[PDB]
């Protein structure tokens, strides 16, 4: 009577149960695990903070209108303030963790609407000005609010037109990279295991993003008649196989 | 190898042709799971396919020139092209750009060959063969301030000498300083307020100084240098979507504004063939 | 001293050949391979993932909604879209698999295009796909599309539906770039019986559709895109 | 035969012939069988 | 006679490739080696054994002063010197280790870094050494400085302290040329508890420090030093 | 609820030492299941012994 | 294989892979255990 349709994550402290999933997707099919000594460099014994810090982080709720053009977190960013998560991030020269991302959309057999839900890895933005103008740092650095892609453009943000990927590709392409649509009259949430994706073993937790999540709304949503016209969007994220070295005084970032 | 089984009608329980894409897979199905198939062959291997190939062949990664003159009186070398110099980079020109960016981390060995022509375009006489310096000048070394500087000396930095006219070739190993190279970096060098966002920060691999070895000759020289790279011994990681928009810089990801409409519109309904 | 006697082609440089050559840098010892997950070997590897296609076409500057196929409620025997198959062109000019297929000049196998459906659940519908070979004209009503490849697709709780283009054809390949003697069919969709809401619903629903390469697919002799171009070299 | 001493000298190298697609088609965490239903 | 093709590159001069050529003295005896001690064989060798580093830098013409950090009596909670660690720059940078790194690259490794005191015999002091890792700033006052690697070193009849800056890094090798993203850390010591003379004495006291590299170190891709240059050849 | 409606919520236990929680934010950091409405009807929350001292008075 | 008679025309020499800095690092008489007091 098992369903690929019903669900339960449990980490840490935490767990979260769907009874209307679609699978879930695990990046390049392969799951998160720590760092083999074969793969180190820096010769410092790193913390593993274990289920304090792979627990499960809801973020602040968005609401999909027929309007939404889409939103875009990026990890570790997006986590920054979590609990003892955050707290780590700001105190290591350098940290490494893979995550679970659970995104949720609950609605009834008479909406219709599909969100395409992806996970890009080193998803470098471009600056709506052009030509070789930068995207500043706080730009890049949204915290759990994410970036919101019908937001204006602002001085020193990136662009933010969808049909682009706010990077020069197509919307209709992102399917290259590990993903799951939320079809409301299929699906209710999206999961995919991320495991940790870089060319070097261990990076800075604060100077470089390693994924962005992307939700994106494709086929617009359609309530009922005389429905509210709008369903919040959650993103539950959870830091899986965290490790964290290089302890010392504590990052000042920008802003 | 099969490439279509025989496969005649069906009438099952079993239907290979209904899945749900929400859950990001992409089912194998073939014709023969719709269609009653005869036997075929392959017949082919897929080898001109393989990223070893794909990016294995010379594309030309940068044209510049230098000129042959009397330096007499000139204050600002570099400023003459009595040498010119490049800041070592792959993205100046964007036909391999595209290829190398269908991945985000490539590893390769590079063999470079340089092409070096000579012009003259003032009305002249007798050309005496000039020959062509190509310093590697990695980034924490002297660079050349005259086009005879104690730097040409390059005691301890690589440097080939050809004759213009000529192709001077050889391979250097991968530099990068981490495991591959980052063909996008969603990052800063630092946490700073106003740092560079991109690859520009991890794209530091120094630049290549060219100059003509020889004395002037009464008339002027153009010699113009075509630098080509081809990839040996390839890795990439993680497929991306290609590039759809024209590109602005070399390391930002930038599109220029009011850009043209990418997917070409139909001249006629949704219907039309 | 050995004798020699050098041949035609002595000094050429052929962007395509693969030779030794000496290394600038002896000695030097390349940073450690760490493992990063997702290494590709082929491009026959990645085709074979489906992106969707910008079906819906009729705009008139780039939007989410040319990829939106729409649906209208109670239509009866009538057609949903058409297409012809030139892969490299077109509708499919934009997906992966089209943008791949250019840097290649000949291609031959079979295609998988799927429909997924988003109307809301408790409506239903029944769509015939029909894939005509080459050496007839786009299908003009579903009785002439029905004779031709076809799949009737029945809308229910499995969302897709996967089509397959079986590879139909004299020549075992076929150019990218449109070529008539190589021209590959048509593609179309009507309604089968017709797409029928519930209560308290309205309006159009659509389909999402995706395009993606069998394992039977070759693609040969590599060139240039026409995809990419510039006019001055970028710099920083 | 190599002529050369270190190994970025050498020609290219020679076909993967690795192709294992399912990294990118099928990611999925639970198996799915062609034939059996996507959703139970 | 034999067929062959020439290939790009033939005759060009590259000055690191490395091949057979004729002896210009045929036949010739060269003089016998005899013993000597101290050869050479790696310059990895040599950048193990310390050097002192110029730390008190704040002189203006080159003095002996620069290589002797003052220290104050009774002093408490106070800094000692500060420092950021490019090894091819600044303090370091005409030590045998700075002078070395230069021909290279990039670097990457431990470091050692001993301070020995010179102060009378029947002194005493406590001072903490500290490495604040890449990501933070120098440190302000020892409690900030505290928090990051660091050894309480008591004064005694040892009269070196050994400090080793760990290879802390993400990226598996940094420039030896100030780069930002590869930059490593800063280096600060300050009073634990503080320097006290004995009666009879007084005035300043002064630490040597050294630096040298651990087995663990690697150089890599030679180039030139900016180290040495100059004008017109010289002559007899 | 009726059979075609549908809601997530989160319940969350707070173990000793902080406040009640002031918004989900708060609550989400602590023991909590996001429980999702479905044909299973019901969801077991389990409060786990959280505790320095093993026993507590009922009182 | 070397075309040529004499010794001094073959090419580099081949990486002495000796390594052994203790005549520099370590030039005391009577020898140095870490970890144990340096003057006794
Ligand atoms: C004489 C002589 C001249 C030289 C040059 C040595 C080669 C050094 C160049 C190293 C390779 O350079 C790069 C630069 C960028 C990238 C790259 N950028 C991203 C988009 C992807 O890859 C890769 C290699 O050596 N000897």
């Amino acid at each position: 009577g098992y369903s690929d349709r019903v669900q339960q994550i449990t980490l840490g402290n935490s767990t979260i149960t769907t009874q209307e999933a679609a699978n879930a997707v695990v990046c390049y099919a392969e799951w998160p695990e720590y760092l083999p000594d074969v793969d180190a460099s820096d010769v410092n014994k790193t913390s593993k903070p274990d289920t304090s810090v792979c627990r499960f982080y809801t973020l602040d709720s968005k609401t999909w209108t027929t309007g939404s053009k889409g939103w875009c977190w990026k990890l570790p960013d997006a986590l920054k303030d979590m609990g003892v998560f955050g707290q780590n991030m700001f105190f290591h020269s350098l940290g490494r963790s893979g995550y679970t991302v659970h995104v949720q959309c609950n609605a009834t057999k008479f909406h219709s609407g599909c969100l395409l839900v992806v996970v890009i890895p080193e998803h470098q933005l471009a600056s709506h000005e052009g030509g070789n103008v930068s995207v500043k740092y706080t730009f890049t650095h949204p915290g759990e609010r994410g970036i919101d892609l019908s937001s204006a453009n602002e001085v020193g943000g990136p662009v933010k037109d969808v049909l682009y990927n706010m990077n020069g590709t197509l919307l209709g392409n992102l399917l290259i990279f590990p993903h799951q649509f939320i079809n409301l009259r299929t699906n209710n949430t999206a999961t995919i295991v991320i495991p940790y994706i870089n060319s070097v073993p261990i990076d800075s937790m604060t100077r470089h993003n390693n994924v962005s999540l992307m939700v994106i709304p494709i086929a617009p949503l359609t309530v009922p008649t005389g429905a509210t016209p709008s369903l919040p969007i959650t993103v539950t994220i959870a830091p899986m196989c965290t490790e964290f070295s290089g302890i010392r005084s504590k990052s000042i970032v920008p802003q | 190898t099969v490439a279509s089984i025989s496969s005649g009608p069906k009438h099952t329980q079993k239907v290979p042709i209904l899945t749900a894409n929400e859950t990001g897979a992409t089912m194998p199905v073939l014709p023969s799971d719709s269609i009653e198939t005869r036997t075929t062959y392959m017949h082919f291997n897929g080898s001109e396919t393989d990223v070893e190939c794909f990016l294995g062949r010379a594309a030309c990664v940068h044209v510049t020139e230098i000129q042959n003159k009397d330096a007499t009186g000139i204050d600002n070398h570099r400023e003459a092209k009595l040498f010119n110099d490049w800041k070592i980079n792959l993205s100046s020109l964007v036909q391999l750009r595209k290829k190398l960016e269908l991945f985000t981390y490539v590893r390769f060995d590079s063999e470079y060959t340089i092409l070096a022509t000579a012009s003259q375009p003032d009305s002249a006489n007798y050309s005496s063969n000039l020959v062509v310096q190509a310093m590697y000048v990695p980034p924490g070394a002297p660079n050349p301030k005259e086009w005879d500087d104690y730097t040409w000396q390059s005691a301890s930095n690589p440097s080939v000498f050809f004759k213009v006219g000529d192709t001077s070739r050889f391979s250097v190993p991968y530099v990068g300083l981490a495991s591959a190279y980052n063909c996008f970096y969603d990052g800063y060098s630092h946490d700073d307020a106003e740092t560079q966002y991109g690859i520009t920060v991890l794209s530091h691999m120094g630049s290549m100084a060219f100059r003509i070895v020889n004395e002037h000759d009464e008339h002027k020289t153009l010699v113009k240098i075509r630098v080509y790279h081809r990839a040996k011994h390839v890795e990439a990681w993680i497929p991306r979507a290609p590039r759809a928009l024209p590109y602005t810089s070399i390391g930002r990801t930038n599109y220029p504004k009011n850009t043209e409409p990418v997917i070409k519109k139909r001249k006629g309904d949704i219907k039309s063939y | 001293g050995l004798p020699t006697t050098t041949l035609p082609g002595s000094g050429q440089f052929l962007t395509t050949d693969d030779r030794q050559s000496p290394s600038a840098l002896p000695n030097y010892e390349p940073t450690p391979r760490i493992h990063i997950p997702g290494k590709v070997h082929n491009l026959l590897e990645i085709i074979q993932v489906d992106t969707l296609i910008p079906m819906n076409n009729t705009h008139t500057k780039d939007e989410v909604n040319s990829y939106l196929i729409p649906l209208n409620a109670n239509r009866q025997n009538e057609q949903v879209f058409g297409t012809n198959l030139f892969i490299g062109d077109g509708v499919f000019k934009t997906t992966l698999l089209g943008e791949i297929v250019q840097y290649y000049t000949h291609w031959s196998g079979s295609l998988r295009f799927s429909l997924m459906y988003t109307g809301p659940a408790l409506s239903s519908a029944k769509l015939i796909l029909a894939y005509t070979p080459p050496g007839a004209r786009g299908p003009q009503d579903r009785r002439e599309a029905m004779l031709g490849t076809h799949v009737v697709w029945d809308i229910g709780l499995q969302s897709t539906i996967v089509m397959t283009i079986p590879w139909t054809s004299g020549v075992q390949f076929r150019y990218t770039d449109p070529d008539t003697y190589t021209s590959a069919g048509f593609l179309s969709c009507w309604y089968q019986t017709s797409l029928i809401l519930p209560p308290e619903t309205t309006g159009q629903v659509y389909l999402l559709s995706f395009i993606s390469a069998c394992p039977d697919f070759k693609l040969r002799l590599m060139k240039d895109t026409q995809t990419i171009s510039q006019t001055v070299a970028l710099t920083e | 035969i190599n002529y050369y001493k270190d190994a970025a000298s050498t020609s290219s190298a020679g076909q993967s012939l690795s192709m294992d697609p399912s990294k990118f088609t099928e990611p999925v965490k639970d198996l799915m069988l062609k034939g059996a239903p996507a959703l139970n």
